[PDB]
């Protein structure tokens, strides 16, 4: 066995994030502080753990990693070093060099969008590239290339709000909570999506890049504007408008680069609308396309680790002068 | 005391233009408290800040969820939201770390949701909805900071037009 | 098992980055004070260190760490290393009051007043009786303009330690020893750090009032 | 030709061997305290911080040393290797009054005296008014423990450096950097240790009288 | 050419010395603060030298070596590093490792005993060990073997008083002055050898260790004790006593090694009365005997390049954390 | 004032004796002034002093041309002869730093020619030939170090024999 066990680090945003994992496919721990959360934890002889505290979270996560993972036996390191807050990149980076000086072992740095589009080969071993990645969360909208050898560029991007940030903000505006993806979806299901149109200053057809902040507004001026509309009616309309501008551009751009596969990562590739437009196209242009599950589109440490098995099988380490980058580019 | 300054009936390239006069003449070491409901256009403006520190438009993004994003520039925009924040720990630990950044120009989205927080000498904003293609803007400069008065009623001259 | 201390880490980060090592009879002290990131610096003067003084991480008795009041980033980055440090060992930690380093690194004694600037017209201040050991006459807090020179007149200013802190490496080494000699040490996932950034929240929130 | 120092090495070994080098913006300090004597410790660690800021030797553009008052064997090792160093290229050498150097390592300011025990009832001793730069009250010389006395109340002893002496690698770069652009530099064959020493010969020839 | 230029340091003593040497042969430097004194000097616009002040006198020397040496062509840099002066050692120690650091070349620790011994070998270039070596100055009263590898043993040494100290001290006391050993050479030529004897307590026969301390007090004891004798008989009676001893140990030594070559290096093998006694025997018992030029023997920095060469040719080269000692053991 | 003990007729053995009896009893940081003429014994006296540090007597040399020796033991003596010192450099800088060890002992053959440079509280020796196998040992004792008073006293239980 010339097993490569790899220790995960993410702590880009709101997540704090440990993981290990082997060879790229045996997930052996996969700890979020959600789920520490989310799952009761009534006092304790062990601190507790808050959202976005990474630095006392971080120490928990990994004191749970170790007592499940004998530390000897992990060969890499691996953590998130951007883009996001340099405060909290800093600290899952700073204890991953941490780490692989005390382990004797070596260390990755890996960017956090790139590591997103991992979910789609941890979720699908057999899927060769190139394709196609829209990547459309709360905070990420983007629409990305793999090539043969599994570089990875950006040819798409949002100019101001990201697609899930779109429907929270239009959710608060039909009263109906948040998060507003899910809201709407619901609400949607019952609504004439036909109903209203939502004109606005459109960007360029050539362009692969999103701009959602006008379809806000738009929706806002709609409400002020007119008279005994249905909440229904309103959430389908909009949410036509919004799957519309990502399929016509994700497909766009695989037809062009003349890719014939396409992966959709993130919260709003969850929508019920988005995925049946996805599947017309697809059986009618011949494509196969790719919806990770749900656990591994969200902000996790796995990502990272499998990130990192892939830079690490091909012997592309990071030095220990390594800073952080909040704008890092792919 | 401070001195009021209202811009009426802007179009979105005037707002950037005033947006752009502002922060030109920013030394180092300022706030600027972003007002305005849903879709008024507060990150519109930043667009228009960020033409003065010699960048594209496009680095400009929705701070919503990355909470804060960096503009480095001839000098560093840090552009922070605070929407969806529903703690306070992060305005005591990670922005009041920049508030020490005397060099940088600190712009905030929703500021107004935690009033008390922000210094005395800080620049409010606050953007109103006139019709579907036009903003009023009012301009609040407390006297610790105020040679900026000049500089701005000067822009005046570009909307007699 | 239970035996003295022989071989020692301990940094702070509050600011300059300041590293000693002691191993036996030889204690080493490295600062850097530049343009880099304590993220570019701190973890490789540490690996360097080590392997120089042929030191393996597990081979220590007990590591030292800063944990304020200071730099936000910095005192994150410094914390963070020593976590990715001690956790696979569980070696023991000495949380260090980085204002009562600066104190103790004053060649001096008496009565002493450390302070930093935090936002305009605010300062970060502890005032220190200092002799054998150090007392604090004024836990470190958070003050305007106006209120430190209320306790520059209060309490007798022999010493002031203002705005630039040296840290001497050697008294980083020496207070994590009296520490470990003292069990007063704890474990990685119990770090409290000295966040006083916190209390400008209530102080500023009203005006001159506060009782 | 004519440019302004990026490149600066100074060392002290007059007590506990002080090591600063300077590289463009990054500024390094080392410090070693121990059983092992200097020349054990500062031509292996000289080398090893050059090696490790890929810089050589004929790149510096002064080197910086401690010439006393201190100990003898110290000082002959710092100045002795610091010939070695510079003799091949004609480095220029900031000559560095450990005393001085020991007075402005001091982070206050104001009226400062220091010492080191000679033989057993004797001291030398400084006494150095420091505000923006640093003055002296009295000039470094020999005094027994009784004449020492008289000078802690001539002179106000605010600050008393007294017997084990800190002194800040970074303050050494910054005073040869200072001797440079002030072209106070000299060269490798004009070194003029401060000897107090010397001075114990004439003092106790005779008895407590010297005019 | 694949030429080894060798930089010698020797500041364990009284002299400061540095020479530059060329494949153990070719002297292309050999200063010693001796000639620049015993040589006029006045003023200068480079500082001044004086007896044992290693520090300031050192960097005057390099100057001058520099001066005709380009410092590039140096290959190695040897300095002496013990027996002596722990203070004195240090400097020309120091400096040594200096210009080894400086000049990116390895370094050599040289001891000044096996040092003085190279002598022999610069002066009789094709000489082979084994041999037997009387040392034999004011410092050093030492019997030593070199095997064929050139390995150095010290067989026999002084158990107080050297033998030129002897010579010193004995001239004092017939008031002859300073240096003693040439003045009692001179005045004992008119002199009785067979005319005293001075009986003490005498060491083992079997040792190969010297004792001229009660050789000393044995001729204070007759001066004080016997009437009208003449300073021509007893100088020539004490010179015939000190060489008697030297000569019969060092021949004795030789033969029970199986020895045949022998040398005699320092101030008191210039003596005339031991140099005849030393050829005699040598005619007798057919042995090689070596004697050095004088420039050789007095404390000079080329023996110090030469035993540096020897060393580096083998390979056997000193760390930079190398202490002077100053009870070095051959 | 001083203490005077005088010890007549001692032979080299007895004088040996003497010497170890007064470094044993030495704390660290002393200095010990040998004072006689050519051939009274001053370096058989030191070869007496090393018993007490635990080396053996082959290893005291005369340091007349080395001008000091160093004997590492249980203690560190420091052995110097000033005899052929011509300045007065070498006491002013190399001596006068070991004078500043306050753990080793030093003694210091012909010192009284220099008698002026040493500290009050030197212990001085003084050897007087007195036959061809006999010597007397005058030693000073200062009361700064008066302990050494009973202790070498104690030695004349020896001299009964
Ligand atoms: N006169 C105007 N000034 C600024 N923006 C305008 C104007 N007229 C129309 N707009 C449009 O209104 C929209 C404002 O969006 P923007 O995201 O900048 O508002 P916001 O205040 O940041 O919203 P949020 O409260 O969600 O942060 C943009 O599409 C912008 O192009
Ligand atoms: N009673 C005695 N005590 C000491 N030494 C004696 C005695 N009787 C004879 N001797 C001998 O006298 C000689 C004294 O030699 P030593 O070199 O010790 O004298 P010194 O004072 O050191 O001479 P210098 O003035 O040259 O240094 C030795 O050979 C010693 O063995
Ligand atoms: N990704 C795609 N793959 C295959 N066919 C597509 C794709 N996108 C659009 N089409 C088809 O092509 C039409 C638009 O281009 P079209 O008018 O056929 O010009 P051309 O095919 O020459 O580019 C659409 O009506 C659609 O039927
Ligand atoms: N180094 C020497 N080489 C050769 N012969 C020697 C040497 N030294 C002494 N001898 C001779 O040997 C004699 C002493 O030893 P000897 O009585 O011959 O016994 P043996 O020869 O059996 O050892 C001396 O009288 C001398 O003639
Ligand atoms: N069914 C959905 N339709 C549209 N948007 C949806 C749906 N489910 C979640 N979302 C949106 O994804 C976003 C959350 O994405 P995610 O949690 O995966 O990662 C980030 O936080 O970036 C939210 O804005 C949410 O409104
Ligand atoms: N001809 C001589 N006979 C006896 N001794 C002689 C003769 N010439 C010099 N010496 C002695 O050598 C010694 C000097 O040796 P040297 O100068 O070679 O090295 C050391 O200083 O050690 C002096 O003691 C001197 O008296
Ligand atoms: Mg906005
Ligand atoms: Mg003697
Ligand atoms: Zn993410
Ligand atoms: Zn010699």
């Amino acid at each position: 066995e010339g097993r490569m066990r790899v220790l995960g680090i993410e702590t880009s945003c709101d997540e704090t994030a440990v993981a290990v994992l082997d060879d790229g496919k045996n997930v052996v721990v996969n700890f979020t502080v959600s789920q520490i959360e989310v799952h009761q934890k009534f006092g304790g002889v062990v601190p507790e753990v808050a959202a976005r505290h990474h630095l006392k979270n971080l120490p928990i996560l990994l004191k749970k990693a170790f007592e499940k993972v004998p530390p000897e036996t992990v060969d890499v390191v691996a953590a998130t070093y951007g883009p996001g807050l340099i405060g909290a990149l800093l600290v899952g980076l700073s204890a991953a060099k941490g780490l692989a000086i005390s382990l004797e072992k070596p260390f990755v740095g890996v960017n956090h969008v790139e590591a997103h589009v991992q979910a789609v080969f941890l979720a699908n071993p057999d899927l060769k590239p190139p394709l196609v990645v829209l990547m459309v969360s709360g905070g990420h909208t983007q629409l990305m290339k793999v090539d043969e050898d599994y570089s990875m560029e950006v040819l798409g991007e949002t100019l101001d709000d990201s697609a899930g940030e779109a429907f929270d903000k239009v959710a608060r505006l039909l009263g109906l909570g948040y998060p507003g993806g899910p809201v709407i979806d619901r609400v949607a299901k019952k609504g004439d999506p036909e109903k209203y149109s939502f004109p606005r200053p459109m960007l360029d057809d050539d362009s692969y890049n999103f701009s959602f902040a006008g379809l806000k507004t738009s929706v806002l001026y709609f409400l002020q504007r007119e008279k005994g509309y249905k909440v229904e009616d309103v959430a389908a309309s909009f949410q036509k408008a919004v799957v519309d501008i990502l399929v016509e551009k994700t497909f766009r751009l695989a037809r062009n680069l003349g890719i014939r596969k396409i992966a959709f990562v993130g919260g709003v590739a969850a929508n019920s609308m988005l995925r049946e437009e996805v599947r017309k196209r697809a059986e009618r242009w011949n494509y196969e396309v790719f919806f990770p599950p749900l656990e591994l589109c969200t902000d996790n440490a796995l990502m990272v680790a499998k990130a990192g098995y892939e830079k690490a099988k091909r012997g592309m380490f990071s030095p220990l002068s390594l800073n952080a980058d909040p704008n890092l580019n792919v | 005391a401070s001195r009021h300054l209202r811009f009426e009936n802007l179009t979105e390239e005037q707002l950037k233009r005033l947006a752009k006069i502002l922060t030109e003449n920013l030394k180092g070491g300022e706030v600027v408290i972003l007002s305005g409901n849903l879709g008024a256009g507060k990150t519109t403006f930043v667009k228009g800040m960020i033409r003065a520190i010699g960048l594209d438009e496009k680095m400009v993004k929705s701070p919503t969820f990355t909470l804060m994003n960096v503009y480095p520039g001839l000098k560093t925009i840090y552009h922070l939201d605070l929407y969806r924040l529903q703690d306070t720990d992060f305005l005591s630990l990670d922005v009041e770390d920049i508030l020490e950044d005397e060099d940088g120009i600190m712009v905030v989205e929703w500021g107004d949701l935690f009033d008390g927080f922000w210094p005395e000498d800080s620049i409010k904003v606050k953007i109103e909805i006139a019709d579907e293609s036009h903003r009023n803007v009012e301009i609040l400069i407390p006297e610790e900071v105020n040679f900026l008065v000049e500089k701005i009623e000067r822009y005046r001259k570009e909307l007699q037009n | 098992g239970s035996h003295m201390a022989s071989n020692v880490l301990a940094l702070d980060t509050s600011q300059r980055i300041r590293i000693g090592l002691r191993k036996g009879e030889d204690l080493f002290e490295i600062s850097y004070t530049g343009e880099k990131k304590h993220a570019e610096i701190l973890p490789v003067v540490v690996k360097k260190l080590l392997d120089e003084l042929d030191l393996k991480v597990k081979d220590l008795d007990v590591v030292g760490v800063g944990i304020g009041p200071g730099g936000l980033t910095g005192l994150r980055v410094g914390i963070a290393t020593v976590v990715g440090l001690v956790s696979p060992y569980d070696i023991p930690v000495a949380p260090l009051n980085s204002f009562e380093m600066t104190a103790k690194s004053c060649p001096a004694d008496g009565v002493v007043l450390v302070a930093r600037r935090a936002r305009k017209g605010y300062h970060y201040c502890a005032v220190y009786l200092k002799d054998k050991g150090l007392n604090p006459l004024k836990e470190p807090s958070v003050v305007s303009d106006e209120e430190l020179e209320e306790i520059t007149k209060e309490f007798s200013p022999k010493i002031v330690l203002k705005d630039d802190l040296l840290i001497s490496p050697a008294v980083l080494v020496e207070e994590s020893e009296r520490l470990f000699r003292e069990k007063k040490t704890i474990h990685y996932y119990e770090i409290e750090p000295l966040y006083l950034q916190k209390s400008i929240a209530e102080l500023n929130w009203e005006k001159k009032k506060r009782g």
